[PDB]
Order: C-alpha cells, then structure tokens, then sequence
C-alpha cells in the first residue's frame, strides 16, 4: 500500500512477480454515504445527535474527499460540538476544518446572473440546448462552443454559469490567471495537464476563457504564441476516448483575430452577448442590482428615453458604484454625465 | 556571601553580595549601547526594564574595512573571558554525518552551561565569518533553530 | 473498583475511578477546540462522541510571528507534564541509517507508553522546529503518526515559515487533520502584545510618559509578534545608552520591519505644492476613488490610470493617494526594484507582490512606469508580451471573496496604453496637467518659495499672460539651476532655461 505510484521501482510492476496493480477510486456518492454513515450511525446510535445534519444531504455535498476525509469532517463536528458546550458544529467545520485538498463557481459569478435583459434569458436557453446536443451525440463526440462580446461583457461569469447549470460530473475551471508569468511552455503544459484530466469523465464539461489573453495575443504585431495556439487548435480537433465525451466553452473579446486564425473555423457555434443598447433594460438592471433609490431609478427612466447607451453590465456595474459614492444629489447627474461620457 | 576572586563556585539565591579601533566611535557606542547596556546595569536595572537581553549583533561593510579587526575588539572588551569562539566559513564540511550536528554542537555548550546556571551570570560569545556561506539547504536552517529555540538561549552572543 | 496498574483485568460501567497571550484568541479558541475536545470530557463523553483522538496539528505563520512561544505555553499549560519534546532542525543528523532510525526511535518510545497502558491516560507531546525540510527519512517520519495499529493518545504540532514547502500526505485528515494559519497580528492585537510586553515595565513605577501603546499599534500594524518584542526591546537600549519622546524617534532611527521597508519619503521627494486648484481637486478626486474603493461591495476591484508627461509628478501623485487610504496593505512597486530582470523574472516579482494583496481585506498597489514594464521604445515598435499580459491579467483578477485590492499606475503617454488597448481595461483615466498658464506657474514659485519677491514679479512680468508649458518636476530642476548664478542674473537663467523648456 502506498500514497504515489511513481516512486516506486519498475521491476516490480511487471506481471509476475507483482502482475495485478490497482488504483483507490474517486468516493463514490453511494460510498461516501457509507464511510460517513458508519460515523454517523455509530453516533446515531447513541442518543445524542444532530438533527439538521442528513446523511444523503452530506454526501451530496462531498464529490472529491478520500475516507478518513470523512473521518475528519465529522471529528472536527465533533470537536466544534464540544467547543459548543463551553448544521451546526458540522456546518462550522464544513465552514473550516478542512484543508480537504480538492471548480468554485463562487469566484466567476461574483453578480448573480441577473435578468437585466431579454438578450440575457436567450444566451442562457442557448446554452441549454447546446447541453441537451451534447447529452447524446452519438454522431459529434465533442462540442465546441464559444461567446464572443464586448469588454466587460461578463460573458465569462455567463459561461461559468452554464457550467454550473450543466452539472456534468468532472467540471474544471480555467483560468489566465494560472498561466501569468508561465513560459510559452509551461503555458502549454498546464493547460495539457486539464484536458487529459477532462478525459476521465463520461460526459464533461470544460472552460477555456480570455483566449486572446489566453493565447497572449497583443494588437501590435500582432504578436501571439504559435505553441499556445497550438495545443488550442488541435485540441478542438482532438477526441476524447471513446465513450467519454467533452463540451469546451471559449470567451473571446474580440471575433475576428480568433476567426483570422482559423481558431473561428473550429468551433462547432458561436454565440453573441452584446452590452445594451436600451435604456429600460439599463433600469431594469439598475432595479436588480438594488442600488439607487427608488427615486433615483425613476430619475434615470427620464432621462434614458430620447437616448442610446452602449455600455457591458461589468463595465455598467462599475460605472453605478462610481456614480453612488458621490453625494446625493451628485448621484443622479453624475452617473448621467458619466454615462454620456462613456457613450 | 560572595565568591572569592578566584573561585569557581556557581553561588544562587539572593542571599549574596578605549582602543584599538580608528573611527567608527559615535557608531561604535551605539552598536556597543543596545548588546552592552542591556546587559551591563547591575543587576535590578533589566527587571525594572524587565526586558530580555538580545542575542546577537551582525555587520556588514565592504570589504577591507576591517570588520574582524573590530569583532576581536568587542569580543576582548565585552568579557573578562567570553571565551571568544570562532566559526570557520565552511561550517558544513564533513559529509558523513555531520554539519547539522556539528552546528547544533557549536551552538549547544554554552546554552547547557546556561541551563545549569541560568539566571547569572555566564555569557557565551561565539563569532561568525562570511556568513554568505553559512546562509545549503538544512545546514542553513540549523542556525535559525537555536535563537529562536523554544526553551531559553539568553545570554549567548553572536557576532556576523 | 479500579484496576491495578494496567492489568488485564477488563472492567465496565461507572462504578470505577488563561495567560500570557497577546492576539489571535480566537483562533487560540479553534486551536483549543479541536485538539482539546476529545481530552478534556472525562470520561464517557469521548465514547458518545465515539471519536478517536485526534493525531496532531500543524501552524504556519510570517516570521517573527512568535509562533514558538505560544507552543511553549500551550504545550505546558495541556498536560501538568508532558513534559515537552523538541525537534533538532536537522532532526535526522549522522548519515548512518541506524542514527536516521534513532531520530525515529525517539517518536517511537513515544508511541509506546500508550501501547503499554492503552486505555487511559498518558499523553505525550512532541514538537517539531522547522518542520519543513524535513525522502526514507520523511516516509519515515509518515509512519511514526498514524498506523498501522493505533498510535493514538499522543499529539505533535509543527511550526513552519512556508506552507507550500511542506509535503502533501502530512496534511489530510487523520495524521495532521487541522491546519492552522497565522496572520499579522490585528492592531487591537498589536495593542495587547504592546500592552503586555510594556507591562511587566509599567507595573514597575518607571515608564516613558511620552510613549503610548495605542500610538505604536497605529504606528505599526505590520509587526509580528517576535518583532514587536523586539520592538519594546529596543526602546530599552535608549535609556540604558543614556545612563553610560526619545523612545519613539530612536524607534523610527532603527524598526528594520521587513514590511515597512518601502519609503513614502522616497516616492514623494519634493513634495507636493499645488501650482493649481486643479491639482487639489484631482488629489482629492483621488481620493474620492480609493473611499470608493472602500465602501464598495459588489466592486471591490479598483483601477485607476493617472497620466501625465514623464517629470509630471504622477508618481509623487500615486504616493500621496496611497497615503491619504490608510490601508491595512499599501504597496508601491517601481522598475527601480526591477531592474535588469528577465522579462519572466519581472512577471513573477509581480506575481509576489500582487499575490499579498489578496489576504488584506483592502489594499492599494501603486505600479510606477506601467510602461516601463511593459518597456515600450517609440521606434520599433517594441515591448514584452509577458509583462503586458500579466498586467492586463492582474487588473482583471479578483481577490478571493471578502476582499478588496485597488490599483494605482502611472503612465505618462496615453497613446501607448491606447496602442496595446490596455487602456479600456482601466476602471478610470484622470488627466496630470503640467502648468500651461503664467499666472498659476508664478503660484507654484510662491509656494515653492525660492526667488525673492521682486524678481518673483519680474518673472511674472515676463510671463502672466503668455502661455508655458514646463511639467513641476522639470520646474523644480530648473529653479535648482538658476538660483546658482549670482543674485543679479538668477531670473535671466531662470527665463533662459523657461524658454527652452518652453
């Protein structure tokens, strides 16, 4: 029994001597509902226990932790438990105690995916039927998909949420934010490390975002990285092993330097998201936001007729924190010079 | 009672009782201050302060200032007998076993002869050169073990 | 009834048998949680728990954070004597396998006194110094807490500088289930670990009357607690040097804090004097910025361009927001660090001192010469991807949810950010004008004070109503060089050179 299998020595391996070699799997749901349900049970047995905790709701929750793992959540429920006499404990050590070690949504969706707009609805629904072509698919085994906005379209926290509404068993975010700094190389090799690890699910679901920052991309030039684009442009091509199928979303700012280079040829649909250029729509998401009073919104509702704005909901967000900081009556007049502004 | 001046008898309780160096003199008392005041005022000055005495001072010059010409001065001044100790640059010669255990030795009388006498009134200075070298890998790590050490190591002083 | 020491005689049923610390006594409350928990009840609640003991927990703290103080203390006040175990650095010293083996035995007694007696109730503590660096030695170090049969009733802490360093098979549930982190202590924290340290001196009559506790916790939040010791420690030295207020400035002669190192009084060298109202407002404007950046929630990502030609003063600009914030974190960063770093080089001292930003609930990075980091030349055109990439990347990057990070760089020609198109990814662009009107340029001089008043009026006679267009750092140089000529011809050489920087 051992923790890594590459340490150990070849000659081993070979059948024989050590013909048969096996690998722990990932929980089980089903399983992971059995080693907490023993701990569980064992104290369920005794009479104290926690009524809000359920076993099927905690296993639910855990996909990734090992055995003890579960050993450990419950021992620091325990341990809060006893804090508690000098959810609940559970919920607090779910909270802390782990330090588990193993696709945070939390972090691309920072606004809830409000609906500011009709636009909004259809790229979602859109999505839905890109998931419902991928459920099968017997005849294309992989989907390719990519959003293509303005800056500040959010389209990125759009694709996340797709992801989350996907619920595909392995999901895997991807981020530039990993790759800064990276040699063109080491670029590329990470960014491997993720697809083979998309290879292990039967039905899958990845995320490739800011591919022109991805690609490093640069207006002057331009100049790119061939290896980057590489891996990208052959991945799209490539295929799962057989059975196991995969859904890659790609986020492009700007469509036609990815079309120049044949990246657009590649992608089985495209989608659109643009910014708004409503002024109703602006207050119905300045009414979800909840930011402005409610006579500041009728204030904007007059002045907005008459009048065409072009601006992306991140960049619109932040352009509302803006304007709020200043004084009241400077609200109002400030966001609509802003506004004007940035037109 | 009180030891004769020539005796070696560890008593306790509380039933008892300018040159060489050219320039470098404002600097010189400042760095002579903090290590030497603190432990010079006898002997209820540092509980009225009731601050612990630091462990060590180190300089840095270009070379050819004479730094070690300036060590061996505070060492001859600060103690009748420190006994001075001196470090070698390599510090970590010997692959067998060694280094690390060596260093940790180096380190490890003077605070041993603290820990049966600690409270007063033993100082060990020990003195250390090219200390690029010294700080690789874990030998390096030894060093910062011991004045950080979680029991005692007070009253040991060393120069960089 | 009770059974004879550790017989074999089996029996069942009932008819048997807070100081000194400064800070993070919340954290100290956790700590005590988990690991006390299955100790303290005696006896039956354990079993109802029905939880076995836990085997050990690990800290990490910023140096100097006396993380080995509080494992003294608590290691003593657990168990009337464990009595305390510690770990050699080296740990594993003499290159014999045998001797690596003793290094193991040691734990291994350990391990026994329970195997002898289990049940109840030996415990033991072991802890380890420099945890991290430790192959046979570490699998070895693996087996000695958990498995294969027991090993229980015994528990050992490591205090480390770096998590990352660390191995991965330690950390997981069962052999270290909990990890504990150190942060910087809190100001209020700050304020007891002062409080305590100037105690044990105040409780004595003599005391600096000068000298407040709540004045150095405002002063240093930065200070770990080894360091703020240190600190009072240092503050001793002064008193005993005068023997053979003046506290506080000997103080500031001598913190060496390793995170205070970076200068204001390096990036705002000549000061600011508002040659315009305008000036004043764009500060305050600023300012307004950086509370915007406060009081935001569903933003807490700020970036802000303010451009001005080089010698604008937009450095000096970025500086005074930066200390108008009073931000927990405040960063600057310069090329001035940088220089002669390879282009992947400056990406990863980037990724360091942006990568601090994050735990600080709100703070301010300043990046001075974006352009220079990004090293464009006119002809050419020529500059570095990585860097480029890196700083688009970072202002778009979000800290981890209940943080704030705010942006500052300074940039003097707009027509590059426009090139690379970095410049929409700015939340702002706020104009640095350098003076353009005489009369404003005569008001800078005023508040400068560097002519006399009558040759003061000459110059103005020789520019209010014309047009100028000097940057005040450039100003400044150009004082310098006319107030070297002889009182005569100092406004000559003053106008001479206004006219070529004209």
């Amino acid at each position: 029994m051992t923790n890594r299998p590459d340490l150990i020595d070849e000659a081993l391996l070979r059948p024989g001597r050590l013909e048969v070699k096996m690998e722990i799997g990932l929980p089980d749901e089903k399983g992971r509902l059995q080693i907490l349900h023993i701990h569980t049970a064992r104290m369920r047995g005794h009479q104290l226990l926690s009524a809000d905790v359920d076993i099927k709701e905690l296993a639910v929750e855990t996909k990734n932790f090992s055995g003890a793992e579960l050993e450990g959540l419950v021992r620091a429920a325990q341990s809060t438990a006893m804090n508690r006499h000098i959810d609940f404990l559970a919920s607090l050590e779910n909270d802390i105690k782990p330090a588990f070690g193993t696709e945070d949504y939390a972090s691309y969706i920072m606004n809830g995916i409000i609906k500011w707009g009709d636009p909004v609805t259809r790229v979602l629904d859109d999505g839905e039927l890109l998931v419902q072509q991928t459920k099968n698919s017997d005849r294309t085994p992989l989907v390719s998909v990519l959003l293509e906005g303005p800056p500040h379209s959010g389209k990125t926290a759009l694709a996340a949420k797709i992801a989350e509404e996907s619920n595909f068993p392995f999901i895997k975010i991807c981020s530039p934010d990993k790759m800064i700094g990276f040699s063109e190389t080491a670029k590329c090799q990470a960014m491997k490390k993720i697809f083979d690890d998309a290879y292990k699910s039967q039905l899958s679901c990845v995320v490739v975002d800011d591919i022109e920052r991805l690609l490093d991309y640069v207006p002057i030039g331009p100049r790119f990285s061939n290896l980057v684009l590489q891996a990208l442009l052959v991945l799209l091509k490539k295929a799962p092993p057989q059975g196991r199928k995969l859904l890659i979303i790609g986020t492009t700012s700007r469509k036609d330097v990815l079309q120049e280079m044949e990246m657009l040829n590649a992608f089985s649909t495209t989608i659109h998201v643009p910014n708004i250029a409503t002024g109703e729509q602006l207050l119905e998401a300045l009414e979800l936001l909840g930011n402005f009073k409610d006579k500041e919104r009728t204030t904007i509702a007059q002045q907005v007729k008459g009048k065409k704005v072009w601006i992306g909901i991140k960049k619109l967000l932040m352009l509302i924190e803006m304007s709020l900081q200043m004084d009241p009556e400077y609200r109002v007049r400030k966001f609509l010079a802003l506004l004007r502004e940035e037109g | 009672f009180e030891k004769a001046e020539n005796s070696s008898l560890n008593l306790i309780g509380k039933a008892k009782t300018k040159m060489g160096i050219g320039g470098l003199d404002k600097e010189f008392s400042d760095i002579f201050r903090r290590a030497f005041a603190s432990r010079v005022f006898p002997p209820e000055i540092v509980e009225q302060m009731g601050c612990k005495h630091v462990k060590g001072i180190l300089l840095y010059g270009p070379p050819g200032c004479g730094k070690t010409l300036l060590a061996r001065q505070i060492g001859k001044m600060l103690n009748a007998r420190e006994p001075k100790v001196v470090n070698g640059p390599e510090i970590l010669n010997k692959y067998v076993g060694e280094s690390e255990a060596n260093i940790r030795k180096l380190f490890a009388d003077a605070e041993e002869e603290q820990r049966r006498l600690g409270a007063n009134s033993g100082l060990h200075i020990i003195i250390f050169d090219e200390i690029d070298a010294i700080c690789h890998d874990t030998v390096v790590n030894q060093l910062l073990s011991k004045i950080d050490g979680v029991e005692q190591l007070n009253n040991i002083l060393v120069i960089g | 009834f009770e059974k004879a020491e550790n017989s074999s005689l089996n029996l069942i049923g009932k008819a048997k048998t807070k100081m000194g610390i400064g800070g993070l006594d919340k954290e100290f409350s956790d700590i005590f949680r988990r690991a006390f928990a299955s100790r303290v009840f005696p006896p039956e609640i354990v079993e109802q728990m029905g939880c076995k003991h836990v085997k050990g927990i690990l800290l990490y703290g910023p140096p100097g954070c006396g993380k080995t103080l509080l494992a003294r203390q608590i290691g003593k006040m657990l168990n009337a004597r464990e009595p305390k175990v510690v770990n050699g650095p080296e740990i594993l010293n003499k290159y014999v396998g045998e001797s690596e083996a003793n290094i193991r035995k040691l734990f291994a007694d350990a391990e026994e006194e329970q195997r002898r007696l289990g049940a109840n109730s030996g415990l033991h503590i072991i802890i380890f110094d420099e945890i991290d660096a430790i192959d046979t030695v570490v699998n070895q170090l693996l087996s000695k807490i958990d498995g294969v049969e027991q090993l229980n009733n015994i528990l050992v802490i490591g205090m480390t500088n770096r998590p990352d360093l660390i191995d991965e098979a330690l950390l997981r549930p069962g052999r270290l289930e909990v990890k504990m982190e150190i942060g910087l202590p809190d100001e209020k924290g700050r304020l007891q670990i002062l409080h305590i340290h100037t105690a044990r001196m105040r409780g004595h009559q003599l005391l600096s009357a000068d000298v407040d506790i709540k004045e150095l916790a405002v002063e240093t939040k930065n200070f770990s607690g080894a360091e703020l010791e240190g600190l009072v420690r240092a503050a001793q030295s002064t008193a005993m040097n005068r023997h053979i207020f003046l506290a506080s400035l000997e103080n500031d002669i001598k913190p060496a804090f390793g995170t205070n190192q970076e200068d204001y009084a390096s990036y705002i060298m000549n000061g600011i004097i508002k040659w315009g109202d305008p000036v004043t407002r764009v500060l305050d404007d600023g300012e307004l910025l950086v509370q915007q950046t406060k009081n935001s929630d569903r933003t807490p990502l700020v970036s802000v361009l303010l451009e001005g030609p080089p010698h604008s003063g937009k450095t000096a600009l970025a500086a005074k927001i930066a200390e108008e914030s009073n931000f927990p974190f405040i960063k600057i960063c310069s090329p001035d660090k940088m220089i002669g770093f390879s282009e992947t080089a400056k990406c990863q001292a980037m990724k360091k001192i942006f990568d601090d930003a994050y735990k600080s609930q709100l703070s301010c990075v300043v990046v001075d010469d974006i352009e220079r980091l990004l090293d464009y030349v006119p002809i050419g055109p020529r500059f570095s991807n990585l860097v480029l990439q890196a700083l688009l990347v970072l202002l778009k990057k979000a800290p981890p949810q209940g943080r704030k990070l705010l942006i500052i760089g300074t940039t003097s020609r707009k027509d590059v950010l426009q090139e690379m198109e970095m410049l929409n990814a700015f939340s702002t662009t706020i104009h640095v004008p350098n003076i353009a009107t005489g009369e404003q340029l005569l008001e800078a001089l005023e508040l400068l004070g560097n002519f006399k008043d009558k040759e003061r009026t000459t110059i103005a006679q020789q520019v209010k109503g014309k047009k100028v267009w000097i940057g005040i750092k450039k100003l400044l140089m150009l004082i310098e060089m006319s107030l070297q000529m002889d009182p005569e011809y100092r406004v000559r050489k003053f106008l001479a050179l206004l006219r070529e920087e004209g």
